[PDB]
């Protein structure tokens, strides 16, 4: 009646039970919140991942309020970000994590470079990337506890001489933050988070709750004209 | 400093190399070719829309079947298709959904894929069991995997992003061989129908020609101003055509060692992201970042035709071993086969 | 030293690829063209096949 | 990979049984099954299959409106219900395996068999004989006929040949006339086309001398060959 | 007597919907980044205005010029049943629209899923288009209670009791909706604690736009409504002058509508001058 033998009826059943099933894996996915996760080598990525109850990429899911994430740490990767990042068009946000006294400590091999001043490169080098235009970024500043240390001790003019504020940690703090979201050049369509943290601060998970739910807003807002 | 002395020593033979390429340049192709009648206008039309897919599909390779398709796609999901049906034969979970390779073995007894995992997983088709089993794990890369074919069902050929290529002896998950010299990321291989010679590109501006048997490079072929993304080879094995960033595709010959024919346009300014070839090899085909495949001939550099039937950068591209069609992957999530 | 680790390997290498009995451009593309004529008439993409034999087309 | 089949014994007619199939060794969702009837002075005769799923289930003619199929995925089991038996329906039953799709291996693995002793249009396809004497060492060559042409428009053949050893359940030697089962020694071969095909077989060895049965998957109703018994 | 011609110039208005509102569906069907929920509805409604224009107005027009209308005695009756169809289409999309947008942001995981979404919008679109022909049914064949000599509704009752279902039901629905979204877009600027250059634009651009579609909404169909409703219940007299005032200020909301929903999302303003080839 349909000109088709037996054994193609049976094979054409799997397919739409194959079918079946992949629709279902894409309902689950589709519920199911992507974060990139990116900073430099010794940012505290493992502090914030143990905070949150969270070689090659890391991938871990949290769940929180029956709402799933997807954290990926790429950080233990070595290779050109042109070329790899382009299967993460499709994220919700990305959570950069930046450690304050990098001020005034070297991260790189080349003593000349302030490790801030290339953790903020990389930050113009993503935010301003043609992937992420409309991709938010969520942006965490770890080791405030040792920072009002290196503030007492080392003015933030060793990294951003044109600072003419005084020594406490609200100024320095504020011209920092400044500083980063500054070389964000899309700031009409691209929102920018910040926190401030520390190791007892388990509130970060509440954090990019609130950020992700705001992303998801103003992305469907967007979409239907209210915006 | 003998420092210098072996950098001058190298320019030396560099110049050298360069001088032996100019004294066989007596003519080329588009001289030649000029007195053959043209290859005509090519109006391909869909013959297959394979759906079910919900993410970016990022490579292909066609079996030695002609029949069977492998499709890859981040979504963690691997399927093999039926193309002459639709009809779907396996559908795999992966163990890492950053999958940016596949392939199918020339007997159809294994599949291999991998990616942002730094490991390539080979699956086993045909089990008593009847399931679709992860048969080995192949790891020792520090970066990506960027290309992954077979030479055969116990010999495996690998490209990664720490600038290497490797030959893995699929039943210990050892390194047996591991191709150095690249300075770049390794994008995409060819293999030669002779099994013995594999191509390497790199996002260093070069390509390798190298001896899979003795572990070491046997030709470099340069003249690309940017990132080579995919290689194939020609059918005869004595050259290869190579696509970039720089919207040109280019033919070397691997006896002249020389560039051979460079394909361009002035309305292409897109990457390329996969090239392949017909049976006959006259017809090069190129996907591109402008959401279409052209259709190159091969003799004259001129465009035989376009496939525009993709809305998104069309990815990995796939021909099979008869010529009786040409399937087309595309992070839209649909996959073509023209005829 | 540390960077004479890669000059000898460079150096080997392009002593290796310098020696290498080259033939002639216009040798090589005739071939390639010649192979592609012999085999011209069994590309279905280049010599289209009748609807007979094509099973994309036969449903 | 283990078939256990149970529920056998006496029934009086009129009764009904559940007979019940155990699955381990493979993905038995992923699979679609079959219950094949075997009486000892007949031979092979096909009852039901049952999708891997909920998808049409089919029964044999001769047992509709009396026996059911019972899926139980979570658990890999089948179950027959057999209403209204009858003294025709003593006999051996056996549960097989089968998965549909290019390349696939359908009817590959059959059970060991469970005995229901009972109190007291189509196509049809013959054997050449029902036995022949053999020499071991020497080849022999097993023809095999059907009623309708087994060649379909899409060029495969659905001829299957099966192996029943004395004493052990049929294994499946061949698929689609020339594809050979996973384990099989390359002695076995086979050809033809239309409505005549021939099983090859190369010198014998002990170990093959059984009964050999034509199966045609062309459609549902599926049916088997008279069967051909070796005698070495 | 002779013919008011000056009225046939309202050709205009029939023109300026085709331009807003043909191309709409053009915009949806041609662009990539424009696949979801509520372009659909705003297709859906640009569809019906373009049927209020072409398939009505001309015999509204043609009304307006004249006294007496014969044509048929059937075809006044699928006149003012295609009028009450569309436009109630018209408003029930408006309604499925607030839903949408409600959904949006009372409801924020299930916006943008594409294996639940279609079936939401399938479900509205349909229930809009088939209870606006089940409303607009009665009038098919003989409840207009109207001789061959005229073209005018003179049954009170269907239409006091359909001004219920097509006007006043989807009128509190899209009041409240709209008034639960400003509450939460107010509760979560209020709350968000950032610094300028970004409430400046959701706050000023979205309660306008919600101030907006309610607005023009209602400023142009209550009038209606309201002259209708209190007219019958209450011994009043109306003039016929202002009932053809307000059933064109009705069709207005037809021209509006599909700038308003479009002009004020860059997804549109650009796909606006790649679709003219400016
Ligand atoms: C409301 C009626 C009783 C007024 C009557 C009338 O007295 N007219 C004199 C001059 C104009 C003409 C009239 O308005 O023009 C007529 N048309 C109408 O009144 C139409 C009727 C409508 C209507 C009726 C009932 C429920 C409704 N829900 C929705 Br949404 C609408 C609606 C659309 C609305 N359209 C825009 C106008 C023409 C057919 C002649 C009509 O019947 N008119």
């Amino acid at each position: 009646g349909c000109t088709l033998s037996a054994e193609d009826k049976a094979a054409v059943e799997r397919s739409k039970m194959i079918d079946r099933n992949l629709r279902e894996d894409g309902e689950k996915a589709a519920r199911e919140v992507k974060l990139l996760l990116l900073g430099a080598g010794e940012s505290g990525k493992n502090t914030i991942v143990k905070q949150m109850k969270i070689t090659g990429i890391v991938e871990t899911h949290f769940t929180f309020k029956d709402l799933h994430f997807k954290m990926f740490d790429v950080g233990a990767q070595r290779s050109e970000r042109k070329k790899w990042i382009h299967c993460f068009e499709g994220v919700t946000a990305i959570i950069f994590c930046v450690a304050l006294s990098d001020y005034d400590l070297v991260l790189a091999e080349d003593e000349e470079m302030n490790r801030m001043h290339a953790s903020m490169k990389l930050f113009d080098s993503i935010c301003n990337n043609k992937w992420f235009t409309d991709t938010s970024i969520i942006l965490f500043l770890n080791k405030k506890d040792l920072f009002e240390e290196k503030i007492k001790k080392s003015p933030l003019t060793i990294c951003y001489p044109e600072y003419a504020g005084s020594n406490t940690y609200e100024e320095a703090a504020a011209y920092i933050q400044c500083q980063f979201e500054d070389l964000n050049k899309r700031k009409d369509t691209k929102e920018i988070y910040t926190h401030f943290t520390c190791a007892t601060d388990t509130k970060n998970v509440q954090f990019v709750f609130d950020a992700v739910t705001d992303v998801i807003i103003k992305n469907n807002l967007k979409d239907c004209g209210l915006f | 400093s003998e420092l210098d002395q072996l950098r001058q020593e190298a320019e030396q033979l560099k110049n050298q190399i360069r001088d032996a390429r100019k004294a066989c340049a007596d003519a080329t192709l588009s001289q030649i070719t000029n007195n053959i009648d043209p290859v005509g206008r090519i109006q391909m039309r869909t013959r297959r829309t394979l759906r079910g897919h919900l993410a970016k599909i990022y490579a292909m390779h066609w079996g030695t079947d002609s029949r069977l398709l492998v499709s890859a796609s981040q979504d963690g999901k691997l399927i093999i298709w039926d193309s002459y049906t639709t009809n779907k034969v396996h559908a795999i979970p992966l163990r890492s959904s950053w999958v940016m390779t596949c392939a199918y073995a020339p007997s159809g007894n294994y599949v291999a894929c991998g990616g942002l995992d730094n490991i390539c997983s080979i699956y086993n088709l045909k089990t008593r069991e009847g399931n679709v089993r992860v048969s080995r794990e192949l790891a020792g890369h520090t970066g990506y995997l960027s290309c992954c074919r077979f030479l055969d069902d116990n010999q495996i050929v690998t490209s990664s992003g720490d600038t290497t290529c490797a030959l893995w002896d699929i039943e210990t998950g050892q390194q047996t061989t591991t191709f150095t010299g690249h300075t770049g990321d390794v994008m995409s291989l060819s293999l030669a129908p002779d099994t013995r010679l594999f191509v390497s590109g790199a996002c260093d501006a070069s390509a390798k020609l190298w001896d899979v048997r003795e572990g070491m490079c046997r030709q470099t072929f340069t003249g690309h101003e940017s990132d080579i993304n995919a290689i194939c080879f020609f059918p005869n094995g004595n050259a290869f055509a190579t696509g970039s960033d720089d919207a040109t595709c280019r033919l070397f010959d691997l006896r002249a060692d020389q560039e051979l024919m460079t394909y361009s346009h002035d309305n292409i300014i897109c990457g390329i992201t996969s090239v392949s070839f017909s049976k006959s090899g006259r017809l090069l085909l190129a996907g591109y970042d402008d959401f279409n495949c052209n259709v190159w001939d091969a003799l004259k550099a001129d465009r035989a035709g376009v496939l525009a039937g993709h809305d998104n950068r069309v990815s990995c591209l796939g021909v099979t071993d008869d010529g009786m069609a040409v399937a087309t992957g595309s992070w839209d999530s649909f996959l073509k086969i023209w005829n | 030293t540390a960077s004479i680790a890669q000059a000898r390997k460079l150096v080997e290498q392009l002593k290796m690829e310098a020696n290498i009995d080259r033939i002639k451009v216009s040798k090589a593309a005739a071939d390639l063209m010649a192979y592609c004529e012999a085999h011209a008439k069994e590309d279905p993409l280049l010599t289209p096949v009748p609807a007979s034999e094509n099973p994309f087309r036969e449903k | 990979v283990q078939l256990v089949e149970s529920g056998g014994g006496l029934v009086q007619p009129g009764g009904s049984r559940k007979l019940s199939c155990s699955a381990s060794g493979f993905a038995f969702s992923s699979f679609g099954m079959h219950w094949v009837r075997q009486a000892p002075e007949k031979g092979l005769e096909w009852v039901a299959y049952i999708s891997s799923g909920s998808g049409t289930i089919y029964y044999a003619d001769t047992v509709k409106g009396r026996f059911t199929i019972s899926r139980d995925d979570p658990k890999n089991t089948l179950f027959l219900q057999m209403t209204s038996l009858r003294s025709e329906d003593t006999a051996m039953y056996y549960c097989v395996r089968s998965i549909y799709y290019y390349g696939s291996s359908p009817f590959d693995f059959w059970g060991q068999g469970t005995t229901l002793t009972v109190s007291s249009s189509d196509i049809v396809m013959t054997q050449a004989t029902s036995s022949v004497p053999v020499t071991p060492g020497e080849s022999v060559s097993i023809s095999c006929r059907s009623s309708k042409s087994l060649l379909h428009s899409n060029g495969n053949t659905y001829l299957y040949w099966f192996l029943q050893r004395p004493g052990q359940s049929p294994q499946l030697l061949i698929y689609r006339m020339s594809n050979l089962a996973s384990g099989v020694p390359d002695r076995f071969s086979g050809s033809g086309s239309g409505t005549a095909f021939t099983l090859t077989i190369s010198r014998l060895e002990a170990e093959d001398v059984g009964v050999y049965y034509c199966m045609q998957h062309l459609e549902y109703p599926l049916t088997f060959g008279a069967g051909t018994k070796l005698e070495l | 007597p002779h013919y008011n011609y000056y009225a046939t110039l309202l050709t205009l208005l029939i023109a300026v919907i085709v331009f807003g509102n043909v191309l709409v569906c053009m915009a949806v069907s041609r662009e990539k980044a424009l696949q979801t929920t509520t372009n659909y509805l705003i297709v859906s409604l640009a569809v019906a205005d373009l049927l209020v224009a072409t398939l009505v107005m001309p015999w509204v027009v043609y009304l307006e010029v004249v006294g007496e209308w014969k044509f048929s005695r059937i075809h006044c009756d699928i006149f003012v049943t295609l009028d009450v169809m569309m436009c109630t289409a018209s408003i029930l999309n408006l309604c499925a629209i607030s839903i949408d947008r409600y959904t949006a942001v009372a409801m924020p995981m299930l916006y943008n899923t594409r294996y639940s979404s279609k079936r939401r919008v399938t479900v509205m679109i349909s229930i809009v288009w088939v209870l606006s022909f089940t409303i607009s049914c009665p009038l098919l064949f003989g409840l207009n209670n109207a001789d061959q000599n005229e073209c005018i509704i003179a049954n009170p009752a269907f239409v006091v009791y359909s001004s219920i279902v097509s006007f006043y039901v989807p009128f509190i629905v899209i009041l409240l909706v709209y008034i639960k979204i400003y509450i939460v877009l107010r509760r979560r600027r209020k709350l968000v604690n950032t610094n300028r250059k970004l409430s400046q634009q959701k706050e000023k651009k979205a309660t306008q736009l919600l101030a907006i579609y309610l607005g023009l909404f209602i400023i142009c169909w209550l009038p209606f409504f309201i002259t209708h409703i209190l007219n019958i219940h209450c011994d009043c007299n109306i003039p016929p002058v202002l009932y053809s005032a307000f059933t064109w200020l009705g069709y207005v909301n037809s021209a509006i509508n599909p700038i308003i929903y479009t002009t004020f999302n860059i997804e549109f303003r650009k796909a606006f001058l790649k679709i003219l080839h400016c």
